[PDB]
């Protein structure tokens, strides 16, 4: 191949009747065929057989298929969102979660020990409540991941804002990193403090002009309390009446006043705000990685159960007998997907019926056209035997 | 006729034997054979 | 199609028709054995209560 990159184990799920025979190799059993014949003998075939549950009716069988198709999508949507997040943060491999161990066992091996797993799910529950149950668990786990990720972005916004106050640039920068009683006045009846943000060139001009700029200004009040890289920050002490006159006269000169006035409760509340933002984001990040791996293993088990159930159910509907159906899951080596899909189609397709058989073989992963991509849902083409292609 | 064939083939995954015979606006007949229940 | 394809689909059909019938009927008479016990006990217990 070269129309798609694979570097992680790919899976095709098939279910076939246990009386079947391949016509691509007549004189073979289906099980023997998978191991020996299929893609140059390099196919790894894994067990995936599950037994009978309790089926409502034939009538009920129809309702179950429809739901299974829908829940399978929905879980698939969720598991993709969890993986996209873990990948996005780059604090956990981006190069795994396609063949990253579930229950600390390699993924093709995990499927090999997958025979219908128990977490809360038993073979003596009804099929309708297993379809429902599973979906409820998957939706809860994802909604949790979405909320904590939502919270983590609101926390990033707060940490940037707070930081800017702590040292940024004077157009919103509020002071609390300078706390001196020699640069600010407090407990004062006549005096107040106005901070003036001044361009670096203009610093000399400010130093000369300020006392005479407004009337009634404390002289030798100019001190550089803070400095950024574009602006210089000065403290000026003056009369409360005269603050209006300074802000206005200063703007004409091309100085930018920063309205700040010294009070203890503001200074303390700016430092706390910065502190709580940092603490909130850091807690959220660890919680976000821990939660996403734990949620991921549970949803993986949930998803494969719907795929196992579904393929069995769809077999039961289309073929009827035999009551137990031969399900295998085949782990395909990278870039041998195209060859795999074709050999199974040729061999088993005849069982589904000649009407069912369409040629549109091939695969386009680029958005140039939307033909050449099998799914029973579309009227454009159909799978010719119960086959799902699973791409992690 | 073709869009009804495609919609019934996408609804019932396979599971049908669809014919058509032209009635001789132009019209057409159809036989479906919905093999089963719960979608009838 | 093939005649052969069509006969496999004919066996499969009668299999599906049969499946629906055993599975529904099996449920209906099991509930009826349960209805029997409850109901019979109930009628008697009322009248014996009156007799007392």
């Amino acid at each position: 191949m070269a129309t798609a990159l694979y570097t992680a184990n790919d899976f095709i799920l098939i279910s076939l009747p246990q009386n079947a025979q391949p016509v691509t190799a007549p004189g073979s059993k289906t099980d023997s065929w998978f191991n020996e014949t299929l893609i140059g003998g390099r196919a790894f075939v894994s067990d995936f057989k599950i037994p009978e549950f309790k089926i409502g009716s034939l009538d009920t069988l129809i309702v179950e298929s429809e739901e299974l198709s829908k829940v399978d999508n929905q879980i698939g949507a969720s598991i993709g969102k969890i993986i996209e997040i873990l990948q996005g943060l780059n604090e956990t491999s981006t190069n795994a979660y396609r063949t990253l161990p579930i229950n600390n066992m390699p993924v093709p091996e995990y499927l090999e020990n997958f025979q219908w797993q128990t977490r809360k799910f038993k073979l003596d529950k009804s099929i309708k409540d297993l379809i429902t149950l599973i979906s409820n668990e998957s939706s809860q786990l994802d909604a949790d991941v979405r909320a904590t990720y939502a919270n983590y972005n609101s926390a990033k916004t707060n940490l940037a804002a707070a930081e800017r106050k702590k040292t940024g640039d004077l157009s919103v920068r509020s002071l609390h990193d300078i706390v001196k009683p020699e640069d600010f006045v407090l407990n004062s009846e006549h005096l107040t403090t106005v901070l003036v943000a001044v361009p670096k060139s203009l610093k000399s001009d400010f130093e000369k002009s300020y006392e005479t700029l407004s009337k009634n200004v404390v002289p030798a009040s100019a001190s550089v309390i803070a400095e950024d890289a574009e602006y210089v920050l000065f403290n000026v002490h003056l009369f409360k009446k005269n603050v209006q006159e300074f802000t206005t006269a200063a703007r004409e000169k091309k100085f930018i006043p920063r309205e700040f006035n010294y009070s203890e409760e503001l200074i303390d509340q700016l430092k706390k705000e910065h502190d709580s933002a940092a603490s909130l984001e850091q807690s959220l990040r660890v919680q976000l990685v821990r939660l996403a791996k734990t949620a991921y293993v549970d949803v993986f088990i949930n998803w494969f159960h719907i795929k196992a159930l579904r393929v069995y159910v769809e077999s039961v509907l289309r073929y009827g007998l035999p009551p137990h159906f031969n399900i295998k899951i085949i782990a395909v080596p990278p870039k041998n997907l195209s060859k795999c899909k074709s050999e199974l189609i040729d061999a088993f397709g005849f069982l589904g019926g000649n009407a069912f058989m369409k040629d549109k073989k091939g695969k386009i992963n680029k958005q140039d056209t939307s033909l050449h991509q099998y799914a029973s849902l579309v009227d454009t083409e159909y799978e010719p035997f119960v086959m799902y292609i699973i791409n992690l | 006729v073709d869009i009804l064939n495609r919609i019934l083939w996408r609804l019932l995954r396979g599971n049908l034997i669809f014919q058509n015979f032209p009635i001789e606006v132009e019209k057409d007949c159809f036989i479906i054979f919905t093999h089963g229940e719960t979608l009838l | 199609l093939t005649p052969n394809q069509v006969n496999d689909e004919l066996n499969k059909m009668q299999a599906f028709i049969r499946k629906e019938a055993e599975e529904k009927a099996k449920e209906i008479q099991l509930k009826a054995d349960q209805e029997y016990e409850i109901e019979k006990t109930n009628i008697v217990r009322n009248e014996t209560n009156n007799i007392d």
